[PDB]
DNA sequence: AGTACCTAGCTTAAGCCTCAATAAAGCTT
DNA sequence: AAGCTTTATTGAGGCTTAAGCAGTGGGTTCCAGGTACT
């Protein structure tokens, strides 16, 4: 599956509220300052995902590879760029750090390629 | 469930009949130790709506002597057993020439009906314990030493001998669910025996308080 | 309880990389107070010196509040006359002090023989077999040997005595159901019977000289002169059957 | 401690220790949402077990992991039964047979509201109570090596046997229900708080127990006390037949005089 | 004082104008946002504001002045922001992650009745410290409430309504990155949160309630000598034991006040190691027989700012310290230059920016208050350095700090962070050259001094929140020398180790081959052994 | 002007607030 | 009138608040100020 963003108001933007429709039987958020409806795209309009299945290349950002705190790596080169110097670093977040598990930035300019080992 | 009932009612029958046989009642040998398959055989093996229901169980037994006093234990259908429900009792118990009865709860008893048990304590005398404490006999843990109840004789003896007063003795809760398996009232001193790693044996006594 | 937190982000000092789980950068120390610690080294050893004083300047605080309300508890209980143990207001907390009346500077640890042998082991060791010839004839002087062997009145007694040792044998393993005998008791008897052999110069090589029908006696004569409850009524019997019931 | 066969089976221990330990769906869910589906011969998912019906529009769709469903030893159709036991028939269960590793729960109501069935939502993956007792936490389960918890028995030539046999040890308290439990040994299973004891096993046993757990903090170092001192102390906070904590709140509170109980740390109020 | 020497020990303080997410797992808040905010030169002391989340998911806030616990919408829409839409870009920066939003959601449908700016306020003078009559003079108490009590240093004023806004919306999302854990809990014991009141700011805060009190009086002499028609004699307005007896007396008796105690101590004159100590011992305002240990414990920030060895060994275990040697305490400036240094550079201020690009950039911090963008966190980084690298505009004592991880740069001139001088690294080489060795060497004569060294770009201050982004060496000798490289990658190397000892601890030959509560006794003792303390004695 | 007279956490009982059985009261057929 | 329904009703679960928090010596500062009346 995948998660739900919050629907917003055409007129007064705010933010949608899901319901139902009684005679077509499909969903459709309403705004309740202003009356504005619109045609739903998916019957999911909630999720939760608890298991933390967290991709985290993601929240990894290119700009890390300019920092010089961390360690760098002659041992991987970069699947992109082929630059063969790469930093590493743990996942650095809650929910999670659990596994020791690695995440590449390429420190290569103009490239930020990042991967997982 | 219907074989976790029948497991259940059983374990309670047992440790009901230990309580009594503790208690100075005549309890049948078989009955104080009886197979699991026994009584399955014995009752029907189907709790949920079937021969080994409650209220077939009600196990009847007089006192090792004077046979008269009796308190043929109770088993009530419902979960919450309420004053509706136990006056149902308490004819059946009227019906009869005795006056103390033991019923065992399944779940939390209402307070009103705490209240009427108190309400007549002197004309005739009911207990109530709830299925977890009937589950396992606690004296057989290793913690719970031997309680023994003592006579009045026995307790002028005591303090005769010791020449102190019943006011001195250490004492015990009423609601001790070891006074609460001996079923023992108020003011009356139980021994206990328990073994000491400086002396081997030691006797103390707990007066009902 | 562990190793060095990350103070910093992700790094005990800003002198590691981050992320570093080593030894060194995570507060191990491989140098010695000889060979003296590297600074990083010395402020990991200042950071377990820093717990230990804060641990021994909170602990007397706390500690100290402790035995104040164990005292002011129990400032009133006291050993009557009647070797009962009461409190201010006369209510027994113990029938005797330590459930046996013994004071704790008169005991030391001993070890129980009568626990652990084995069945076999247990009846080799302290059946006493008369029926054997020799074996009587190079412990006990010949005089002492025909008595034994030719009365049976006195080979009864030494029966009776192990059915008691039996008897106790299976109180012991009841009292104690863990496999352990060290146990504190008042009187050193191995030590004493070792005094007693070197007083008067036993020179153990040669045969004994007492009856061990004297030896049967004398313990059940002192066995009734050790008295913690006196008086003669059975809930008095009782009670001293009780209190020396382990050193019986 | 395990009663039989259980204790020198580490299976069987498994299974002890899954029917003790508090197992709710937020501890076995991998992810969950809800989606509106007024046909549920045809979902949006357009899974396979969809004609198994064959009422809401809206519906629950939670999905489990396989890891955490084999540890915890269920089976689906328990956890659908759990549901309806506790919910009655406002609530109807479709489960998913063992057929991929996605296992599918399909919840939907009688009719009612989303947002409720939200509300319910956050109101299931706590408290069914799926496996375990309450107010209990993770259970760890290991082998003893101090005679104290091995069990120590006679053989027939009279000669002590340390056996060690598997034991548990929760990080909850709750005796009085484990001591229920089947293949549990009501006779030896101790425990660690002393006010559980006194509602459970009385007076005279937590006499007992706290001395056998004051005599477990002071020789934890290996120092010595005699037993003189173990036995007062816990015969005075137990000759008044409850709990005597030693503060002003257990100690101002048997008939000593005015003076001792003013001699403590409250001196006005009592005089 | 009165012929007797009183030393004013500084006592550190939870940095001002800072947010900080913490956790009170034993209330009913999950996690709780905080930010003493002060404004600088202000007479007013701070005022804190809370923004917690709450346990069970929605978010209240706790505005001064106000007992109840205001909703975060309510206080959004109470600064003119009406839009769900609106609220949301000034909280959430990406429209594009979802989960931020569910996670908010509650918080925003928990006030969705109220959607007028009037009725916001109203709601919001509702419950307050002085509560309001009616309609009317709580409208009012509402509006000042926001604009001269919560956030000051965001500015006070009434265009600040969109910068106060954007603060809130800054602290609303870092607490949602605690909630989520993206972005790790902050301690209360890590020095870059705290600051170090010294004998200046101490006399300030005094001098500012006192002087308060002075002109309170002149305004009563002036109300008195009005209404008999007469006029007012400034010489007799003005009384000069208001405005001397308070300092004498905050002084000579330590009690800062008419509050804590113990601010001003006797100076010590047993020796000259133990007066060296007493000038620079900090002092922590925790209060004393406290069970916990963490506020007592040796932090790692620690190092090289505060002796690790020297504290006293009675009840007050690290909560009292000594300074360590090259420890310099930051005295503080204006940033007005840097301000205007950034607005000549490509920074955009929060008033001319649209919600959209906050995303993709870096957000810039001076002081605590949020004064813009940039677009290339590098090379603003660089020049910053570079003119801290040449006192052009930047002192030295100001430290610019660039998060890395999280795209946040910031910039601190508060008096009362603590720095200490550092060597400054290039590719692999230090910038100390042998000539300036020889420069240095023959002083008084080229009149060659330390902050000669400091101008020439060689050395710089670092504190505690620079000291989190930086690679810092030992020694020359060993880290800068190809070997199975470590890093590579130094910015910054040590000076000297035996350096970040006390004063007291320095005088322990061989310190690290003895054992840590060996050197802390000594550190103790050495105040008290005898000696000649002063050359002047005899006087 | 000098001086005399008036004005940081803890824990635990403990009181306080709310909620579900239950018999009296009165309808109800 | 036996049963159902209502309505107090009454005992039984959840929140704030005092009140305690190891032992002996040595120094420093401060205890009226403000008006009123001769
Ligand atoms: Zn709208
Ligand atoms: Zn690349």
């Amino acid at each position: 599956p995948g998660f739900v963003g919050i629907r917003f108001c055409q007129e007064c933007n705010n933010m949608l509220y899901p319901k139902e429709d009684k005679e077509n039987r499909i969903l459709l958020y309403a705004c309740r300052n202003c009356d504005y409806q619109q045609e739903a795209d998916n019957s999911c309009i909630y999720v939760n995902k608890i298991t933390h299945e967290v991709d985290e290349l993601t929240q990894i950002i290119a700009d890390v590879s300019q920092d010089p705190t961390l360690p760098r790596t002659e041992d991987h080169p970069c699947q992109k760029c082929g630059h063969k110097e790469a930093v590493f670093f743990q996942s650095h977040s809650a929910r999670a750090e659990d596994a020791m598990r690695l995440y590449y930035v390429c420190t290569a300019p103009h490239c930020g390629h990042r991967w997982t080992e | 469930d219907d074989e976790e009932e029948t497991y259940r009612l059983w374990k309670i029958r047992k440790t009901i009949m230990q309580l009594c046989h503790d208690r100075g009642y005549l309890v049948t040998q078989d009955e104080l130790d009886q197979t699991l398959e026994e009584f399955k055989a014995q009752f029907g093996d189907k709790p949920s709506e079937g021969r080994p229901r409650r209220t077939d169980l009600t196990v009847l037994v007089a006192h090792n002597d004077d046979p008269t006093d009796q308190m043929f234990v109770f088993f009530p259908e419902e979960p919450k057993v309420g004053i509706k429900t136990i006056k149902v009792y308490c004819q059946r118990m009227q019906e009869e020439n005795i006056t103390r009865a033991l019923i065992v709860v399944q779940q939390g008893m209402t307070p009103s009906a705490k209240q009427s048990l108190v309400d007549m304590a002197p004309k005739y005398i009911l207990e109530q314990f709830l299925q977890q404490e009937l589950l396992i006999n606690i004296t057989e843990h290793e913690l719970v030493p031997e309680h023994v109840v003592m006579t009045k004789e026995e307790v002028t003896e005591l303090l005769a001998r010791y020449k102190l007063r019943e006011n001195q003795l250490p004492r015990i809760q009423a609601g001790d669910p070891v006074a609460r398996y001996f079923g023992i009232k108020r003011g009356q001193v139980v021994k206990i025996i328990r073994p000491s790693e400086t002396a081997g044996r030691y006797i103390t006594y707990r007066l009902v308080q | 309880g562990k190793r060095i937190p990350f103070g910093f982000k992700h790094r005990t000092l800003p002198h590691f990389i981050k992320d570093d789980y080593g030894p060194e950068s995570r507060g191990f120390v491989e140098n010695s107070y000889l060979a003296g610690l590297t600074p990083t080294e010395f402020f990991f050893h200042a950071m377990g010196g820093r717990e230990g004083l804060i641990d021994t300047a909170v602990k007397t605080a706390e500690t100290g509040y402790i035995q104040r309300r164990l005292i002011k508890s129990m400032e009133s209980v006291m050993v009557k006359y009647d070797a009962t143990v009461r409190n201010s207001i006369n209510q027994v907390v113990q029938l005797r002090y330590g459930e046996d009346g013994l004071a704790g500077e008169s005991v030391e640890f001993q070890n129980l023989a009568t626990l652990k042998p084995s069945n076999k082991a247990f009846e080799k060791k302290f059946r006493f077999d008369y029926t054997n010839e020799r074996a009587l004839r190079r412990t006990l002087q010949e005089d002492l040997v025909k008595d034994v062997l030719s009365n049976a009145h006195i080979q009864n007694e030494l029966e009776r005595e192990f059915e008691r040792m039996r008897e106790d044998r299976e109180v012991l393993r009841v009292i104690f159901p863990t496999g352990d005998s060290k146990v504190v008791l008042p009187c050193n008897l191995l030590r004493m019977i070792w005094n007693a052999q070197k007083i008067f110069h036993i020179n153990p090589r040669l045969p004994s000289d007492l009856h061990p029908i004297k030896v049967v006696e004398g313990v059940k004569e002192l066995s009734k002169k050790l008295v913690i409850v006196n008086g003669d009524d059975p809930l008095s019997r009782q009670a001293q059957e009780n209190a020396t019931l382990l050193f019986n | 401690f395990l009663l039989g066969q259980s204790a020198r089976d580490a299976e069987r221990a498994k299974d002890i220790l899954c029917r003790l330990e508090h197992t709710t769906l937020r501890k076995v869910t991998a992810n969950t949402a809800i989606y509106y589906d007024p046909n549920p011969q045809s979902t949006v998912v357009a899974e396979d077990q969809e004609w198994v019906n064959v009422i809401s529009p809206w519906l629950l769709r939670v999905e489990l992991d396989r890891k955490h469903m084999t540890d915890r030893k269920l089976t689906m159709e328990q956890i659908a039964e759990k549901i309806n036991a506790g919910f009655g028939d406002d609530l109807n269960c479709i489960f998913n047979d063992d057929n991929a590793e996605k296992l599918v729960l399909r919840i939907r109501i009688m009719n009612d509201d989303d947002v409720f069935l939200r509300c319910i939502e956050s109101n299931m993956l706590t408290d069914m109570t799926l496996q375990g007792i309450e107010q209990i936490s993770k259970v760890y389960m290991h082998l003893p090596q101090t005679d104290n918890k091995k069990k120590i028995i006679i053989t027939e030539d009279g000669e002590f046997k340390a056996l060690q046999e598997w034991i548990l040890e929760t990080d909850g308290v709750s005796l009085m229900r484990v001591l229920s439990e089947k293949d549990v040994d009501p006779v030896r299973t101790t425990s660690n708080d002393i006010v559980e004891i006194f509602t459970v096993l009385g007076i005279e046993a937590v006499r007992k127990a706290l001395e056998r757990e004051l005599y477990h903090v002071i020789s934890f170092d290996g120092s010595y006390v005699n037993y003189r001192h173990l036995a007062l102390l816990c015969d005075t906070m137990t000759c008044r037949g409850h709990l005597m904590a030693i503060t002003r709140h257990g100690v101002n509170r048997q008939d000593t005089g005015p003076l001792m109980k003013c001699s403590f740390e409250e001196t006005v109020d009592v005089l | 004082i009165n012929g007797s020497e009183k030393v004013l020990i500084a006592q550190e303080k939870m940095a001002t104008n800072t947010v900080y997410v913490f956790a009170k797992k034993d209330s009913k808040y999950a996690y709780t946002g905080e930010c003493r905010s002060c404004l600088e030169n202000s007479s007013r002391p701070t005022s804190t504001i809370w923004v917690s989340m709450l346990a069970r998911q929605r978010i209240v806030a706790t505005l001064p002045y106000i007992k109840q616990e205001v909703p975060i919408i309510i206080v959004f829409r109470a600064l003119g922001f009406v839009s769900d839409r609106d609220i949301l870009e000034h909280i959430i920066y990406d429209f594009e992650d979802p989960e931020m939003m569910e996670m908010v959601k509650p918080s925003l449908d928990e006030a969705f009745v109220i959607q007028e700016q009037n009725v916001a306020l109203n709601f919001i003078g509702s419950r307050g410290a002085k509560p309001g009559v009616t309609k009317e003079k709580r409208i009012k108490y509402a509006k000042e409430v926001l604009q001269k009590e919560m956030l000051p240093h965001v500015g006070v004023s009434d265009f600040c309504e969109t910068k106060k806004a954007y603060f809130l919306g800054y602290m609303v999302h870092r607490l949602l990155l605690a909630a989520l854990g993206r972005r790790e809990l902050d301690d209360r014991d890590h020095y870059g949160n705290k600051r170090l009141d010294l004998a200046g700011p101490l006399l300030a805060f005094l001098f500012r309630g006192m002087f308060k009190n002075l002109l309170k009086e002149v305004r009563i002499y002036a109300q008195k000598f009005i209404d008999r028609g007469k006029d007012f004699n400034l010489e007799l307005a003005i009384k000069t034991r208001i405005i001397s007896d308070g300092l004498k007396y905050s002084l000579a008796t330590g009690n800062w006040g008419d509050a804590r105690a113990g601010v001003s101590q006797v100076l010590n004159r047993l020796t000259f190691a133990s007066t060296l100590s007493h000038l620079r011992r900090l002092n922590s305002p925790i209060g004393r027989d406290g069970k916990l240990a963490k506020p007592r414990q040796l932090h790692n920030t620690l190092w090289g700012m505060v002796c690790p060895a020297e504290t006293p060994e009675g009840h007050a275990v690290g909560l009292v310290k000594n300074l360590a040697l090259m420890a310099y305490i930051s005295v503080g400036s204006q940033p007005s230059p840097i301000l205007e240094f950034l607005e000549e550079w490509s920074m955009e201020n929060l008033e001319e920016i649209s919600p959209a690009a906050i995303a993709d950039a870096t957000k810039i911090f001076v002081n605590g208050c949020w004064v813009g963008i940039h677009k290339d966190p590098e090379q603003l980084m660089n020049t910053l350095r570079k003119l801290r690298r040449q006192m052009d505009i930047i002192v030295s004592e100001v430290s610019m700090i660039r998060d890395i991880r999280e795209r946040e740069i910031r910039i601190y001139t508060d008096a009362g962070r603590i720095c200490r001088p550092l060597l400054i690294v290039e590719k692999q080489k230090l910038l100390l050259k042998k000539r300036h060795i020889d420069q240095l060497k023959e002083r008084e004569y080229n009149n060659y001094s330390w902050q000669d060294l400091v101008a020439s770009g060689v050395v710089e201050y670092i504190d505690t929140l620079e000291e989190e982004t930086v690679m810092l060496a030992m020694t020359p000798d060993d880290l800068q020398e190809k070997e199975v490289a470590y890093c590579s990658t130094y910015t910054h190397c040590e000076i000297h180790p035996s350096m970040i000892l006390g004063v007291c601890a320095s005088i322990i030959p061989f310190p690290d081959h003895n054992q840590s509560p060996r050197n802390t006794y000594q550190s103790a003792m050495g105040k008290q052994a005898m000696g000649v303390y002063i050359t002047n004695f005899h006087v």
